[PDB]
């Protein structure tokens, strides 16, 4: 069930999404939170309440949600995002 | 914030 969105922020900055997930919180990274018009219509498929799980080259160390956090942070201006249904 | 959660 992975869908790839590919989502490249520039110059403008921040993304537009939220996260919470991982061994801390006994869950994956999961969307729970997207501004309208924000890289759920920037990246025409970005959308809450699917299952994330990896990012730039599925991504998504078990840890924390941090765990994204430093995968999505460091990684580069394209988000890329691998999606399960849950 | 501090734990490991996060908002993009």
């Amino acid at each position: 069930g992975i869908r790839k969105v590919l989502l490249l922020k520039e110059d403008h900055e921040g993304l537009g999404i939220s996260i919470t997930g991982g061994k801390e919180h006994g869950v994956p990274i999961l969307i729970s939170e997207i501004h309208p018009g924000q890289p759920a219509d920037r990246c025409g498929g970005l959308h809450v309440g699917d299952a994330i799980l990896a990012v730039n080259g599925v991504n998504l160390r078990d840890t924390k949600h941090k765990e994204a956090v430093t995968i999505l942070s460091q990684q580069r201006g394209e988000i890329e995002f691998e999606v399960v249904y849950v | 914030e501090e734990v490991q959660d996060t908002r993009l």
